[PDB]
């Protein structure tokens, strides 16, 4: 960590490592609770969550 | 005098001693701004760029 250093003119990347998570589950935020029955087409029904 | 004219001299070391490849014999000496041959010039090209 000392300050005694000489600048390096040429520098280039040598090694590349990649870490990834393939699986992507789809999250879903919904104020309405799907457990409760929805209202019929003409008449709806919501009960929050 | 009418018969003699004095002149002073300073030895020109470069011409007298440095002729030929003598300078190439120097060992472990810091160098700077040296014209490069083709092999190393191509080898060192990225550093100069």
């Amino acid at each position: 960590n000392n300050d005694d250093v000489i600048k390096a003119s040429n520098k280039y990347y040598l090694n590349n490592y990649l870490e990834q998570f393939g699986g992507n589950l789809v999250l879903f935020q919904s104020s309405a609770d799907l457990s409760k029955k929805f209202g019929t087409k003409k008449e709806p029904n919501l009960e929050s969550s | 005098n009418d018969h003699v004219t004095r002149m002073y001299l300073v030895i020109d070391t470069v011409m007298t001693y440095t002729q030929g490849n003598v300078l190439s014999t120097v060992q472990n000496a810091f160098v700077e701004r040296q014209h490069l041959p083709r092999d190393v010039y191509n080898y060192l090209l990225p550093s100069l760029r």
